[PDB]
RNA sequence: AGGCAGCAGUGGGGAAUAUUGCACAAUGGGCGCAAGCCUGAUGCAGCCAUGCCGCGUGUAUGAAGAAGGCCUUCGGGUUGUAAA
RNA sequence: CCAGCAGCCGCGGUAAUACGGAGGGUGCAAGCGUUAAUCGGAAUUACUGGGCGUAAAGCGCACGCAGGCGGUUUGUUAAGUCAG
RNA sequence: CCCUG
């Protein structure tokens, strides 16, 4: 199915997850197919953490995709809840 | 050559054939020595080089030089070759590496000691 | 409007089918001279009303043979 | 035979202006006459005119400033065995934009940098630099 | 010590006069500094 | 105030009925650096004699040119005897990318940031006289312009 | 990692002074300047164009402290900025932050603010640098801790500074022993003696 | 009865390429309502200068121009502020 | 003219800055050389960018199918071409 | 007719 999800980017003690609409029977940052947003973990005070196309998201959500945990929270944190 | 016969036939590149086909693009291959002799060479040079006729893991039949001041290298002696050929020995483009499986250092020397495979003088 | 296809149809002696010779007009990729380029493709041709050396115009359809995926439009000028 | 005359129209303009003639004779044609127009009003053939109803004659009188001639270099590059056409950004400056390339674009022949004010591309012509 | 690779083969004669017919002690040629075979293109050091 | 430089040294060879006369010949370029430049060759039978030779002759026979703020106006080709250059100008800083003996003529000339090529046979005297050449047929906007009977904003 | 032997003989084979000392003496009374290094010192080398190239790039390293992969990646760095790229390379080289420091004063010689960048001696915009190839960006200002406060060295190298020429596009302070570079500098603002077109050229070599 | 061209590894080939490791803590997958279970994917750790990148081997002073080498027309110059 | 070095030119013959060592320098630097392999230099397959009297290169000569190119005017199409 | 590499 169609799975907004984080893949894991980044190096070495430091990763950067990108928020992906991506099947769920691929792989972890293999194919995917489109990108809605980033976020970024270990960003530090004075810098965007995150930033999620919340309009995109919904457009696949109504359109039958499944959400994955994390960014469910991420998105709960960015309408601030 | 007009373009519409370059069109019809295309450039023909060279070939550029290799120059030691025996290593057969890897950097050193292993040989045992079939025979260790000495060869004079061609002119103008005239001495007394040293050479071995060398059968490889991939059955080439080869000579290789060896190089420094004097061997010890015998029959049935498992050497190293590396690529490289000899201007004045007709024939033979290979060199034996020195600190090899059974290519001993060269005696005494304290200058192009990598290249003559040459641990440091303890000083 | 549907993409289709002019073409010189050069032989058609097999029934209910025709090849047409798609002409067209290349820029060479590596000498820049325009290279003319032929293309035969196996045409459906309902009722044979085409004849040797015609000009046809085809348009890609289902494969209705094994060679067979294009089908008649209408004849540009009969030879 | 022949096949190029807009070639002989370059050939004869460099080789009788080579040998200091004052003025060159050829036949005529739309094409001829509107590379004429071109260099005479961008400033390398001083006069042109064309004479005769059924044979067309065109003759280019042609100036030298300090004796020397006035055209350096001058070559045809849409050669009829390799046509030439460029994009709008392709363009070339001919002579680092001293000399100009006579470009026939889709709102007629132009100079090169008229090309590139109005927008289009089409057959270089010819380099004169 | 190397063997050397005489290219007489197999000697049933005489392998000193061998030798001798072999290139190993044949008559070298040398380099005059000047006379006749006089002339250096280039220096040793040029 | 007149900046002067050897290329290259070439020792000749005479035959005559005893042996062999060795002669030197050597060939400079001089310059102001500020667009004004030539060159001079000369053949003694000893090698600071052909300098004062290459020396006196690059005087006389020096000439003149045109730049722009040290560098060329315009890409430019230069063909004697077997030697071809191609040299076109660049951007500040770039410094003057060329050979042997291009690189001495130009940086003699006054030339600062050039890019250039040499095709063809590589002897330094054709390769100076080739790229002589190409300076003195290299020609300059507001000389254009005039050869024109346009104006610099109209030709630029 | 750095070069470990005399300076002097350094600064005897480019034949020039190149500020490797205290300067409280003349270089002149310490070595013989003039003399090149080693048994054939003096012969005079008629020097190849390319030996003439090579000397100026190695001058230059060896008046920075500059280790060759470093100068080769700094060169790559200035043809990739915009503009002359021999001013670009020697805005980065003075850019470097052991450089900052000698031209602000705080260490005698480059070795010896090298060597206080190393000790970690220099906050940088309140936080603590201790690289020497960093670079300092216009309008930064930076700091010399406590430690060195009480270190006597920086007055010696504070006095040095005043006896020798001021740059003009830094502001220094001994009260609070503190300092503020504002802007790149150009060739004027720099030694008339760096060749960096032939530099460029050895590189394009 | 069996199928390491899964992970680690062994033998062999070759000039040559690593540990029979820890954990589901995070991401992701399977199942389950969920807790949760599995995950040699993955996150990490161990070896190798294999490459790139960053730093260290210190800082000033010192003619005694120490020796001992190097050259020598034996006057001396050099190593050399180099060293102690 | 042995021992040897060599990527090329080549050095070694009793006065070797080319062999082996020392001293001194040069260049890199936790790397340094060698070998292997690709591109460049090589405009040395040349489209940009080569040549054919004598350096390698004009079929012994002609006819001619496919193919390549096309004197000039007007109108039309807009395939190539150009612009968005 | 030939002139050791
Ligand atoms: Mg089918
Ligand atoms: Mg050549
Ligand atoms: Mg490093
Ligand atoms: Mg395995
Ligand atoms: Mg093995
Ligand atoms: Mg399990
Ligand atoms: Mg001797
Ligand atoms: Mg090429
Ligand atoms: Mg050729
Ligand atoms: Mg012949
Ligand atoms: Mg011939
Ligand atoms: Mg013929
Ligand atoms: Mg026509
Ligand atoms: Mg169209
Ligand atoms: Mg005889």
């Amino acid at each position: 199915m169609v799975t907004i999800r984080l893949a894991r980017h980044g190096a070495k003690k430091r990763p950067f997850y990108q928020v992906v609409v991506a099947d769920s029977r691929n792989a972890r940052n293999g194919r995917f197919i489109e990108r809605v947003g980033f976020f970024n973990p270990i960003a530090s005070e004075k810098e965007e953490g995150t930033r999620l196309d919340l309009d995109r998201i919904a457009h696949w959500v109504g359109q039958g995709a499944t959400i994955s945990d994390r960014v469910a929270a991420l998105i709960k944190e960015v309408n601030k809840a | 050559a007009t373009v519409n016969q370059l069109v019809r036939k295309p450039r023909a590149r060279k070939v550029a054939k290799s120059n030691v086909p025996a290593l057969e693009a890897c950097p050193q291959k292993r040989g045992v020595c079939t025979r260790v002799y000495t060869t004079t060479p061609k002119k103008p040079n005239s001495a007394l080089r040293k050479v071995c006729r060398v059968r490889l893991t991939n059955g080439f039949e080869v000579t290789s030089y060896i190089g420094g001041e004097g061997h010890n290298l015998q029959e049935h002696s498992v050497i190293l070759i590396r690529g490289g050929r000899v201007k004045d020995l007709p024939g033979v483009r290979y060199h034996t590496v020195r600190g090899a499986l059974d290519c001993s250092g060269v005696k005494d020397r304290k200058q192009a000691r990598s290249k003559y495979g040459v641990k440091r003088p303890k000083a | 409007k549907i993409r289709t296809l002019q073409g010189r149809v050069v032989s058609d002696k097999m029934e209910k089918s025709i090849v047409v010779a798609i002409e067209r007009f290349v820029k060479h990729p590596i000498y820049g001279k325009f290279i003319k380029r032929t293309t035969k493709l196996h045409v459906h041709d309902e009722n044979n009303e085409c004849g040797i050396g015609d000009v046809v115009e085809i348009r890609e359809c289902r494969p209705l043979s094994k060679t067979k995926s294009w089908t008649l439009v209408r004849v540009v000028e009969k030879a | 035979s022949m096949q190029d005359p807009i070639a002989d129209m370059l050939t004869r303009i460099r080789n009788g202006q080579a040998a200091n003639k004052a003025a060159v004779t050829m036949p005529s044609s739309k094409l001829k006459v509107a590379i004429a127009n071109v260099l005479k009003e961008e400033g390398f053939i001083e006069d042109f005119k064309v004479e005769g109803d059924t044979k067309p004659e065109l003759e280019l009188t042609l100036k030298y400033f300090q004796g020397k001639a006035v055209v350096e270099s001058i070559q045809r590059v849409s050669r009829p065995g390799l046509r030439i056409y460029k994009r709008k950004d392709e363009l070339p400056k001919v002579m680092a934009g001293l000399g100009i390339a006579v470009v026939s674009t889709s709102k007629g022949v132009m100079t090169d940098r008229a090309a590139r004010q109005a927008g289009l591309g089409g057959e270089i012509i010819c380099y004169v630099a | 010590m190397s063997r050397y690779q005489h290219t007489k083969g197999q000697i049933k004669d005489n392998a000193i006069e061998a030798l001798l017919h072999d290139p190993l002690f044949r008559q070298r040629v040398e380099k005059n500094k000047k006379g006749k075979g006089s002339y250096m293109r280039k220096g040793k050091h040029g | 105030e007149l900046q002067e430089k050897l290329i290259a040294v070439n020792r000749v060879s005479k035959t005559v009925k005893g042996g062999r006369i060795f002669s030197f010949t050597a060939l400079t370029v001089v310059g102001d650096g500020n667009g004004r430049v030539g060159f001079g060759y000369g053949k003694a039978r000893e090698v600071p004699a052909a300098i004062q030779k290459a020396m006196e002759k690059a005087r006389r026979n020096m000439i003149n040119v045109a730049l722009n703020n040290g560098t060329l106006q315009h890409p430019v080709k230069g063909v004697h005897t077997g030697s071809r250059v191609f040299m076109q100008p660049a951007s500040e800083g770039t410094g003057i990318i060329a050979g042997g003996a291009m690189r001495a003529v130009l940086e003699v000339a006054g030339v600062h940031n050039v890019l250039a090529k040499a095709y063809g046979s590589t002897n330094p005297i054709n390769v100076v006289r080739a790229t002589i050449d190409g300076l003195e047929n290299m020609n300059s906007p507001e000389m254009v312009a005039a050869k024109r009977g346009k104006s610099v904003e109209e030709i630029l | 990692a750095r070069y470990l032997g005399p300076k002097l003989k350094l600064s005897r084979r480019e034949g020039t002074d190149l500020f490797l000392k205290s300067g409280v003496r003349a270089i002149d009374t310490k070595c013989k300047i003039e003399q090149a290094p080693g048994q054939h010192g003096a012969r005079k080398p008629r020097l190849s164009d390319y030996g003439v190239q090579l000397r100026e790039k190695q001058k230059v390293r060896r008046i920075y402290g500059v280790l060759e992969r470093q100068f080769r990646n700094y060169y790559k760095e200035a043809a990739r900025l915009k503009g002359n790229t021999g001013e670009n390379l020697l805005a980065l080289l003075e850019g470097r932050l052991d450089n900052v420091v000698y031209r602000m004063g705080f260490g005698a010689t480059r070795a010896e603010a090298r060597q206080l960048v190393s000790h970690k001696a220099i906050m940088v915009n309140g936080r603590v640098v201790n690289i020497a190839s960093y670079q300092v960006s216009p309008n930064d200002v930076v700091s010399i801790r406590e430690k060195a406060k009480k270190q006597s060295r920086v007055k010696a190298a504070l006095e040095l500074a005043e006896q020798r020429e001021k740059p003009t596009w830094l502001e220094v302070d001994a009260g609070k022993m503190e300092g503020t570079f504002k802007r790149k500098p150009e060739r004027s603002d720099l030694s008339a003696d760096i060749n960096e077109h032939l530099i460029v050229e050895l590189y394009s070599k």
